[PDB]
């Protein structure tokens, strides 16, 4: 997807002028709506590896 | 002005000139002899805190050592890793040696290490090529590698061990090294068979032979009784003559 | 009754793997008190072991309830930092009741052969 | 705490014939039962069979042992060879010094009788 | 500054610049201080070491009362045959420097009479708990123990009290992870 | 002054172990934008390039090696050799303390009485694939005869070529006079 976003916006940079300020707020609008699936993506931390042999941080407790 | 090309030649700069050295005359273990009566004491009190374990003690030069049976590991080293006093938590060191004129041939021998205090201590078992040693691992987890070790060199066998298998030693290594019957060259070499294609082993056999040369040694006594260094507080005392 | 030893979080004295101990003192007391319990309850009174456990709990508690400043109690117990002396009393403590099983006060369990712990010094052998 | 591998058995001494007889079958299985692994992950020129004929061979070469602790000590070993196979730390010569007969007879005169061996000074 | 530099480079014995290329180097250079490395031929390794004058001159080094030919007896210095022998000690020998004491602290009879009292323990006549039970106060509290009834500790040969250097004597800033001990 | 409870004045702490403590981002003494600008620019790396570039520039310290030699010391210890007397004579008399301390039993020595009356060898070799190189044969040696040259260019083709005899040191000796008397002259003294 961020593939076809990046060569959907080839029509744009090639028709810029013939689209003066109308189709600048369209593709604002579109930019705007992937940067939202795109901090989808960050918070949720997809892409981050885990690991599973956690070091211990318990605490150590004695029962007296 | 000042560069590399103006530099001071040092190797003419005159150099310290000494008619007569002064080096006194001295013996290296008067340096110890405080120390020594601090680990005699040292241990007393640990063989009277454990009389059930503790069979004997040695001394020698800041080097401490104590005589167990290989029922009482465990407990002693519970007793030197965890005690405030005697705070040994370090594991530097595993091996065991060959006496053969024993009945028990084996000696099993840690050595002990704290950083608190800035001591060391050792401990002494015995063992057979049969009666197994008790493992350490339960408190000393550096202990695996070192147990693995003298098991592939001497053959000893440390009892709870969860991997217990040669470190050292070829795959298929059928022997024990450092026993003093085990032969220096051992009893297999390797060459490639041009036939089989591969590495196969065979009987040895030399191009030279060994020569010990130990049949050189010395037939006079060469370094005779040693010097009593025991503090007064532990030699038994001489009765007056009446 | 439970008690707190070692701080596995928090801020880092240090050491690595220690951390800071909110509340040492209290944990101190209960835990030599726990050890003379142990030790006057379960050991001979005759016995060296108690003896010297007991000696030094007492005068380590001593220490710790006159003193206020861990740095002065640090000063007089000569043993690290304070979360390191409470580290030293939890296992002083395991290895009180572990010794209450054992029983090192006891008599040689097995006594050493005569050829056992001779090291080429009889003067006639080589 | 450093592991313990993959088929790593602790070192236990049994008190007993009766249990270290229930031990060494359960050995004596697994080899059987891992035999085709050991033709698998060595290259072998024969067959399963007959790692099984030097398996029962090297079983039957102590079966009259009496003696516990030697039994236990025969037992550990037999084990950690088992350890050594399967986990492919062996290579191939490590593994076929257990099978000499397979390769081809070495040369015409083997000595069998008194005469040959004083002919070759083996005597 | 401080005992362990900074130091300029006409200092240091290395080859250098010459001319405007210095002036162009202390300009473009991170620390001009700084060295190429490369050692001055003039010095290193001159005269080479298998035309050294001072091998000539030469003459094995000895110290005084060892190169002494006089009063000089060899075993008065002979370190060697005076080793300190191992101890041992074994529960027999413990339990007579209990019940009895020692050649400082003696506690014995004398005459026949204190020798068989040697002997009875020299073989198994009392035993090591029993001679612990045996024993007053002032033995244990001065001879197993110390006086204050305190467990001695491991005893230290050379012992170091550590001291921490901290700001500018480090070697290395506030800001790291490490730390300097003298 | 004080008396200790399983420890001592050497085991308590220094004065002052106990580290400060972490600081956040307040109590940070550089605004975010000036660390900002350094995460984002590569400061240090831009730093560690440069230091690398000052290295393009400045004399290289490689040396051919056929044409040009490294340092060699009296020191040095190479090839071995059997030396002669200014008599011509040869200076082994088969004393053997040689074929016993080399710590790899490399020498193999046989001597018997010469025609002349004296004690000399028929028979000394080294084994170049056992030696270690430790130079302890030109130590024990009291006449100075066997020694280890500054040679180090005497690879082979072959492992035969490696069992030196006695006459392959010999003369190996005879070539290398000149050297051995420069090493000699400038290490005895300290030998
Ligand atoms: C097509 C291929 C042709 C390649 C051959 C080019 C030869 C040539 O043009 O010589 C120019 C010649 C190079 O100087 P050089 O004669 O070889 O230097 C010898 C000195 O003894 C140098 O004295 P030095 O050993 O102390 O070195 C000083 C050095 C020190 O250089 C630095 O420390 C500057 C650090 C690098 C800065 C990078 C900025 C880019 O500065 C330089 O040499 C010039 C570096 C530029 O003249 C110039 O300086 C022109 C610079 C352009
Ligand atoms: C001539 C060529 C010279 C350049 C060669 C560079 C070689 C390759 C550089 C490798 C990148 C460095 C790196 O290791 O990146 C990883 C690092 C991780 O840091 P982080 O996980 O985010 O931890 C945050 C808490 N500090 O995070 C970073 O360090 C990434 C830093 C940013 C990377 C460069 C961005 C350049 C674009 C500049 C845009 C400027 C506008 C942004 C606002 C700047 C404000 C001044
Ligand atoms: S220097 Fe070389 S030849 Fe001489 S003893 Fe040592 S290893 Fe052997
Ligand atoms: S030490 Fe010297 S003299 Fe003696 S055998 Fe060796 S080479 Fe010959």
């Amino acid at each position: 997807p961020f593939d076809l976003e990046i060569s959907t916006l080839l029509p744009y940079v090639m028709s810029i002028y013939l689209v003066s300020n109308y189709g600048f707020t369209i593709v604002l609008l579109f930019l705007l709506i992937l940067i939202i699936g795109f901090v989808y993506e960050i918070n949720t931390n997809a892409l981050k590896i885990n690991k599973h042999n956690k070091p211990n941080t318990d605490s150590l407790i004695y029962k007296l | 002005a000042p560069s590399w090309e103006n530099i001071k030649d040092i190797r003419l700069d005159p150099k310290v000139h000494v008619d007569e050295v002064y080096e006194p005359i001295v013996n290296p273990a008067d340096r110890y002899l405080q120390h020594v009566s601090d680990l005699h004491q040292y241990a007393k009190y640990i063989m009277a805190a454990l009389p059930k374990y503790i069979q004997g003690f040695s001394v020698w030069k800041d080097e401490l050592t104590l005589h167990v049976a290989p029922s009482a590991v465990i407990p002693v080293t519970t007793f030197l890793r965890d005690n405030t006093s005697t705070q040994y938590k370090s594991i530097i060191d595993i091996t065991a040696v060959d006496y053969p004129s024993r009945e028990n041939r084996f000696e099993v021998v840690y050595n002990f290490l704290s950083v608190r205090h800035n001591s060391r201590i050792r401990l002494k078992t015995y063992a057979t090529e049969v009666t197994p040693v008790p493992s350490i691992t339960c408190l000393y987890e550096g202990a695996n590698w070192f147990e693995r070790e003298a098991y592939d060199m001497y053959g000893v066998f440390f009892e709870g061990h969860p991997d217990l298998r040669r470190i050292m030693t070829d795959y298929g290594f059928e022997g024990h090294p450092l026993r003093k019957d085990f032969p220096l060259t051992g009893y297999t070499e390797v060459r490639w068979d041009e036939e089989k294609r591969r590495v196969v082993y065979e009987p040895l056999e030399l191009t030279q032979a060994f020569r010990n040369f130990s049949a050189g040694s010395t037939a006079w006594e060469p370094v005779g009784p040693g010097r009593d260094d025991r503090p007064d507080s532990f030699k038994l005392p001489t009765p007056k003559p009446e | 009754q439970s008690v707190l030893v070692q701080m596995r979080e928090g801020t880092p004295i240090g050491l690595t793997g220690i951390y800071q101990h909110p509340n040492p003192r209290p944990a101190l007391i209960a835990l030599y008190e726990a050890t003379l319990k142990e030790l006057q309850d379960k050991h001979p009174k005759d016995s060296v072991y108690r003896q010297s456990i007991e000696n030094l709990t007492a005068h380590r508690k001593q220490i710790v309830e006159d003193n206020e400043v861990s740095e002065v109690i640090e000063n007089k117990i000569g043993a690290g930092l304070i979360e390191e002396v409470v580290i030293q009393a939890h296992e002083e403590l395991e290895l009180a009741k572990k010794m209450s099983e054992w029983k090192p006060w006891e008599e040689l369990e097995e006594k050493p052969l005569e050829d056992q712990w001779v090291y080429f010094n009889k003067k006639g052998v080589e | 705490a450093i592991i313990a591998t993959a088929f790593a058995e602790t070192v236990k001494f049994s008190g007993s014939k009766q249990e270290l007889q229930k031990r060494t079958l359960a050995l004596y299985r697994q080899f059987l039962r891992g035999a085709p692994t050991f033709a698998d992950l060595y290259e072998v020129q024969f067959s399963i069979p007959t790692i099984r004929t030097k398996i029962r061979q090297e079983f039957e070469r102590h079966r009259f042992v009496d003696d516990l602790s030697i039994q236990n000590v025969l037992y550990a070993k037999g084990h950690m060879e088992y350890q050594e196979c399967i986990n492919f730390w062996k290579q191939q010569a490590q593994f076929l010094k257990y099978f000499p007969e397979e390769d081809d007879i070495q040369g015409r005169h083997q000595p069998s009788n008194f005469v040959d061996k004083f002919l070759k000074n083996r005597a | 500054m401080l005992p362990g530099g900074p130091v300029p480079v006409f200092k240091k014995y290395t080859v250098g610049s010459k001319g405007i290329w210095e002036k162009l180097r202390v300009l473009l250079a991170i620390a001009p201080n700084r060295s190429t490395g490369n050692p001055i031929v003039p010095l290193y390794r001159v005269p080479t070491p298998g035309s050294r004058p001072e091998a000539n001159v030469y003459q094995d080094p000895s110290s005084y009362p060892t190169n002494d030919i006089a009063e000089n007896p060899y075993w008065k210095r002979d370190h060697r045959r005076a080793y300190p022998q191992t101890a041992f000690f074994d529960q027999k020998t413990v339990t007579g420097l209990l019940e009895l004491g020692s050649e400082a602290t003696p506690r014995i009879a004398d005459g026949e009479a204190g020798t068989k009292a040697l002997a009875n323990i020299a073989n198994g006549g009392v035993s090591f708990t029993q001679a612990l039970g045996k024993s007053s106060k002032d033995v244990i509290y001065g001879e197993v123990l110390t006086v204050n009834g305190l467990p001695p500790v491991a005893p230290t040969l050379a012992p170091k009290q550590w001291k921490i250097i901290e700001g500018e004597a480090a070697i290395y800033p506030k800001g790291y992870p490490c730390r300097t001990f003298h | 002054i004080n008396i200790y409870a399983g420890g001592s004045a050497a085991a308590a702490p220094p004065a002052g172990f106990r580290i400060h403590r972490p600081a956040t981002w307040e109590e940070s003494e550089e605004g975010a934008l000036s660390k900002a600008t350094k995460y984002f620019l590569l400061a240090e790396m831009f730093r560690g390039l440069y230091v690398v570039l000052e290295q393009f520039f400045r004399a290289p310290y490689t040396i051919y090696y056929p044409f040009e030699k490294g340092p060699v010391s009296p020191r040095f210890r190479g090839e071995h050799a059997l030396r002669r007397y200014p008599s011509g004579e040869e200076r082994c008399i088969a004393c053997k303390l040689c074929e016993a301390i080399c710590p790899a039993l490399a020498i193999t020595i046989d001597a018997e009485e010469r025609i002349d009356g004296s004690r000399r060898t028929t028979k000394y070799d080294i084994d170049m694939t056992k030696c270690i190189y430790c130079g302890y044969c030109q130590e024990s040696c009291p006449v100075d005869a066997i020694v280890e040259t500054p040679n180090v260019e005497y690879a082979t083709e072959t492992r035969e070529e490696l069992l030196y005899n006695k006459e392959k040191l010999l003369a190996n000796g005879d070539k290398w006079e000149l050297e051995l008397q420069y090493a000699l002259d400038a290490d005895a003294p300290y030998r």
